[PDB]
């Protein structure tokens, strides 16, 4: 037997155990909300005519007035943003803010600090494990669409077996030509072209014909509960300025293409619930670090 | 020279009564809606009304 | 037990006698049915009040209760709006604490919340109960607490001129009975940063400051448009008729 | 009977310091002194029916603040200005102050066109008047909800007919 | 009685300041400590009540002649309320005063030698409260900055997770650590209403509820007996 | 906490309460049912008129479906025809490749 | 909501609120870390006794 | 290799899909409170002289006033309760009360229908499979605390599959003598006497010795979100008084020994999330059964 | 829809008609030509500077 699984499932690495505290998650809900309010400022100065509404903005967001011939980096709130990010990511990263300045940034605005009121839809799809016999080669290929390809050059048709896991809550199956799929100990269908699945239901058996290669593209949706200050387009663009910007590179971590693929090979992993749990706060911080990067280019 | 800073009025933290005070409920930012402590003529040296 | 009947007897009394106080709260006609054995209104309707307690009768829900219940219900939520607050701290000058910077009032005796932690240990809470018998008052105020466990009513008054900021009484007063906190009002000046005189007396004049989270009445000139609401009025074609019966006398 | 409220209770004021740099909207809603040691809640009944009367909406009534408008000079314009709650003009000049403050220019014409006209009258479906004005929040939330409650007691004629019909005599 | 009452760091520091190393060090010859005994609590239970017997019990034990002994008297003194029996330590050493010896090199006392984890596993650290724990980590911070053994410190409090939750915030040498500090200290206080005098199960709850309950008649009566020693003197 | 309970009890008709799960009230389960009817011929049409009008004077918008227009990503490959001895695999959706 | 309203504020020393959840306050925190500390002696036993 | 299973997972049989609306929740939230003041008020009756406070309650109850020579079945509540118990069960019984029925009922008491506020801990013990080699005997007693018994007749230790689902939170596993237990593909530690396991961590693997047979105690606790009024004393007698009444005895049914042994194997069925829901609405209704019929007995 | 008319009068600096189609104004027809002059070095430049 032969067994092929998908490439971001493979090992995930251990995530913080630091600035996981109610207060601390304050910290990161005011970060997003005070970065919300530097980038609006930045527009309303550029259509105004007018560095006023910046300089307020700036002055609360930084603790310092801005000034001419300096750098505007952003001031304390910037490098206790930027090295929680750090600590989220890996549990070998040190902690480095203290508690008294991460206490003292919290106080800056009147925020809930719940990550968990709302939710959110993640579309990459988990193929925990693909068994096959021995004359057929199956092949997996994407993250956020999955295709499969599988190929029988023996005498009779065969039988594979997909395991998507149980945290994903709908899968949908398509294929290049007409297929059969079932459930265990359930009876075979007439061929169809697509399938809506349920990861918990079981494993599901695909009869592979002789003839011709048969590709089966794979789309799955997962809800995980987010704060509702959550945006999906400015959590992404965050990940992929932490990576540029090199505070996610440290020794013995897994690299990922986007945020979708980290939390989802979170959530798979021994002890996934407390896992995501971090991962949110993660990404709450790196929405905040995405507008306020951008406000602030450095 | 102007002078800036040359003393001012300055604030108290707490009053401190010279006088013996009967016992009572809060009548300041906080007022007490329950009634006054009453006051009962008890331990009598010598017999009276009995 | 003697208890029970004590206190009901004091309470039916008490209420007997503040709703006939005024303008009765029931009509003529009621007390003439009460009254119609010789009996008093007063003695009449207090024997009536008794006989309904436990009643399992249904009472429906009018509009005016629904309403009262409604502003009843905002009182208790939102206690800034009506002058009162459930906790106040004290804290000595030296000890900087966050405080709300968004209407730029001078020394902001208003917090957007109590802080949890102030110098990376928790701030000391303590009933005011206790701290009405507390004798070592002067060894606990060093350090800064909190007070809860009362309704604090407090004033305020905005002026547009640059001052001190301050009480108009002092923080606490000491008996040899117990320690009381003295009615609170707040002068609150907007704030020049470029001024050593008020800078100076604000540090060296004020030893201690008192903390309330910021009223939620307040709202910043730059957020206006939180200020838009929508009122609907019915149609000017609608006639409202006094009188809606639908028969004559037959002459 | 029922009571014609003309004006909206709005119960906002506007502070600004004397050089203009600093300016808030506050709502006065009145001072309750509050007692400790005994029931909050039915200190707050006793609140409540005062505070109804401040309001106006302690007995049955309708809003009727449809014709508290008027109409731009411009030809374009044709919307209508409604005159309750707190003055756009005010908040106009509160604004305008703080920009001499910080030496930014005063308010363009199309900006003030855009604060001018924040508060308006439009018809609705059905035809009732909506009223957008400046009001205190707990001002808007107070009436508005005694305005559903009062509107359940009011029907149409032919409908209080067909309730009280089987109750008519012949004679 | 004193040295328990103190909250802040700023009134204990200013308590060893005036409080000479002859309070520290008992003269009651004591016993031996860590020694498995049976008590007696008829409040509670017939039979008699296992225990260990451990240094920061409020009762004087023997005392080792080392300088590791008179450090862990010091401590002691400073948590449980009462010293250890050390024997002719010397005038001149028992004339200095706490803060002298923990912070100063005029007394002629090395104490570099001194291992943290020794002397709190000594001390059972492990049976120390929150406030026992932080009054202890204060004397070694104190030994550490005046040795040169900051990193150290440091170290040491790497290892122990539960210990650097509650280390103090002050820096020795700084006074603006000591004046902004907001720390709570006080083993004994006034009591609240609600303590009774009863008895309690344990070696260390019982001599701790002796304080609790004997301060308040401490607290009106030390003055006068203390001024009626002091004068003349 | 006064916007949220104005807000919801303008959608729900109905003020939100401590013990008591937020759900909606009539207008989230007239959305939840008509939801339904749209994607099939099969599902019923369960929500009356009278809801649906009765909801729709909450507010002043117009209904128009027509006033503006967006951009759809999938590739419409209706069919690929090939001749013998030649293999055509089609993948994708939003990218269509095409192996042959 | 009245009555769940004063039980809340009792023990959790704030009012009841639509958008923060409801955890029990600092009463709550020093019930589950008491909890932790009586089942074993390598537990923190962190809260204060103020 | 041999397969051994708990015998109340297997099988279980559908579960109706009525009176599952808002409507037909307050009902039975309604049932449950107006019962529970059944049974306090005959307690406040007998401690003093008079029957008011049953002649309140039972009016409320049974919109009709008790009377002397008559059997106080309940009236139409009783009625309408008893049948609404029969549809939970089994899809296969007929749903007899009208909607109309329900809903007057509904608006004696005002009550939210929210069912899923708190939660309850239930101590079934879900052993789903064990997988035993060729020359090994395994036997599975029990359903609170499971017994496994297995010995060894063959030449070398044998290796023991347990398999304890994914929905059971934490599961303890205590033996008659010291045993090895592991995770898949892990190494065996030292012999221990209890191991405490979460069955989402996967498969264990038992080291069966040669000699002696060993026994293996499982003891779990899965949590289910139930109405704040549910009672566990309360649900588990109705349970019992519902099976003796004879309202459970549908064709094509499964019977069980307790409410508990119930809602897990149900839990474990395909559509185990919406089984559970009716299970919930189905205890509540069992627990205002038992209270009415303790008070009423007819 | 007094604001999207003075919206669109600010853009296409003419007023709305009913009876005339709404193409954006000279505007419309600017943007339009400076999209085709970037994506291509043949695109002729026919707006004038002025």
């Amino acid at each position: 037997a032969n067994r092929a699984t998908s490439a971001f499932l493979d090992n995930p690495h251990p995530v913080g155990v630091n600035y996981v505290d109610e207060g601390s998650r304050q910290f990161v809900a005011v970060a997003e909300l005070l970065a919300s309010k530097l980038i609006d400022s930045s527009r309303e100065s550029d259509e105004s005519n007018s560095d006023v509404p910046f300089v307020q903005a700036y002055s609360k967001f930084a603790d310092d007035n801005p000034r001419h011939l300096r750098v505007k980096t952003g001031g304390k709130m910037a490098n206790a943003l930027t090295n929680v990010i750090r600590s989220y990511y890996s549990i070998n990263a040190p902690a480095i803010v203290p508690q008294v300045e991460i206490d003292r940034l919290a106080s800056k605005a009147t925020v809930s600090g719940d990550m968990y009121n709302s939710y959110a839809i993640f579309n990459s799809v988990p193929i925990v494990e693909v068994l096959s016999p021995a004359r057929t080669t199956v092949s997996i290929v994407g993250s956020d669409r999955a295709d499969v390809t599988m190929l029988n050059t023996g005498a009779g048709a065969a039988n594979i077996t997909f395991n998507f896991g149980q945290i994903a809550e709908t899968v949908i199956l398509k294929g290049s030509v007409p297929f059969q799929l079932a459930r265990l100990n359930q009876p075979m269908p007439a061929a169809r072209f697509t399938y809506k699945l349920r990861p918990l239901d079981g494993p599901f058996i695909v009869v592979l014909p002789v003839g011709n290669p048969l590709v089966i593209s794979a789309t799955a949706a997962t809800r995980i509960q987010v704060p509702l200050a959550f945006n999906k387009a400015l959590v992404e663009s965050g990940f992929q300025t932490a990576m540029n910007d090199g505070l996610f590179d440290i020794q013995n971590v897994n690299y990922y293409s986007s945020f979708d693929e980290f939390i989802i090979s979170q959530y798979h992993a021994q002890d996934g619930i407390n896992r995501v749990s971090t991962c949110v706060i993660l990404g709450l911080a790196l929405q905040a670090y995405d507008q306020m990067r951008r406000a602030l280019p450095v | 020279g102007e002078i800036i800073y040359d003393g001012g009025l300055s604030s108290k933290l707490a009053d401190v009564v010279d006088k013996t005070t009967e016992p009572h409920n809060a009548d300041g930012a906080v007022k007490d809606g329950r009634i006054a402590p009453v006051k009962l003529d008890l331990e009598k040296q010598k017999l009276d009304k009995l | 037990t003697s208890g029970s009947i004590i206190n009901h007897a004091n309470n039916l009394n008490k209420v007997i006698n503040h709703v006939f106080a005024d303008k009765p709260l029931i009509s003529e006609t009621m007390l003439k049915i009460l009254t119609i054995d010789g009996t008093t209104g007063k003695d009449g309707y207090r024997n009536w009040l008794d006989k309904l307690v436990g009643h399992n009768y249904p009472v429906y829900v009018e509009p005016v209760v629904n309403i009262m219940n409604f502003i009843s219900a905002r009182f208790v939520a939102d206690s800034s709006y009506f002058g009162y607050t459930n906790e106040i701290m004290i804290m000595p000058n030296h000890i900087n604490v966050p405080v709300d910077d968004r209407f730029g009032f001078r020394d902001s005796p208003f917090c957007t919340s109590l802080p949890r932690t102030i110098m990376g240990n928790d701030v000391r809470r303590i009933s005011y109960n206790v701290f009405s018998m507390m004798e070592d008052i002067d060894d606990v105020i060093s350090e800064g607490f909190i007070l809860y466990d009362a309704y604090f009513n407090f004033s305020y008054d905005i002026m547009t001129t640059d001052g001190v900021t301050r009480l108009k009484e002092d923080i606490l007063i000491v008996t040899d009975t117990g320690n009381d906190i003295k009615p609170i009002h707040f002068y609150i000046y907007f704030e020049n940063r470029n001024d050593k005189k008020l800078r100076y007396e604000s540090k060296m004049n004020v030893s201690y400051r008192l903390y309330i989270k910021t009223p939620a009445c307040l709202l910043p000139l730059s957020d206006y448009m939180r200020a838009q609401h929508d009122y609907v009025s019915p149609s000017s074609s609608r006639v409202y008729i006094k009188d809606p019966a639908v028969v004559y006398t037959r002459s | 009977e029922l009571i014609k409220v003309p004006t909206i209770p709005h119960n906002l004021v506007l502070i600004q310091s004397d050089n203009g740099k600093h300016a808030l909207i506050k709502e006065d809603l009145g001072q309750w002194p509050v007692e400790t040691g005994i029931s909050l809640v039915n200190q707050a009944g006793v609140f409540a029916v005062q505070l109804a009367n401040k309001l106006g909406i302690d007995k049955p009534f309708v809003l009727d603040a449809g014709s508290n408008y008027f109409t731009d000079t411009s030809f374009i314009d044709t919307r209508k200005y409604c005159t309750d709650g707190l003055s756009p003009r005010e908040i106009q000049k509160a604004l305008n102050r703080q920009r001499a403050y910080y030496d930014r220019p005063e308010l363009t014409i199309s900006e003030n066109k855009t604060l001018l006209s924040q508060s308006i009258i439009y018809p609705d479906a059905d035809g009732n008047d909506v009223s957008i004005i400046f009001s205190g929040a707990m001002s808007h939330a107070i009436f508005t909800y005694a305005q559903s409650q009062w509107n359940k007691n009011i029907i149409k004629l032919d409908d209080y007919i067909r309730e009280i019909t089987l109750t008519v005599p012949k004679q | 009685m004193d040295v328990l009452s103190k909250g802040s760091l700023k009134e204990l520091l200013a308590h060893l300041e005036k409080t000479p190393l002859e309070e520290a060090i008992s003269y009651r010859i004591g016993t031996v400590p860590y020694q498995n005994v049976l008590i007696s609590r008829n409040e509670y239970y017939n039979q008699l009540y296992p225990d260990t017997t451990s240094l920061i019990d409020g009762v004087s034990r023997e005392g080792q002649r080392n300088v590791n002994g008179l450090i862990m008297s010091i401590i002691s003194y400073v948590v449980s309320g009462s010293g250890h029996y050390i024997p002719n330590i010397g005038f001149m050493l028992l004339r200095r005063s706490i803060l002298d010896i923990l912070t100063k090199h005029d007394t002629g006392l090395v104490t570099n030698n001194l291992n943290y984890g020794i002397i709190a596993r000594n001390l059972t650290v492990s049976k120390m409260n929150c406030e026992q724990r932080k009054r202890m980590l204060i004397c070694f911070k104190l030994l550490a900055y005046k040795d040169g053994n900051q990193n150290d410190y440091e170290i040491y409090l790497n290892q122990n997770i539960p210990l650097k939750q509650i280390a103090p915030n002050f820096i020795p040498g700084d006074m603006r650590t000591v004046i902004h500090n907001q720390d709570q200290l006080a083993i004994v206080g006034i009591p609240a209403y609600r303590l009774t005098q009863s008895t309690e199960l344990s070696i260390r709850d019982d001599n701790a509820k002796s304080y609790k309950l004997g301060y308040v008649d401490w607290y009106n009566s030390n003055s006068f007996l203390r001024e009626r020693s002091e004068f003349n003197l």
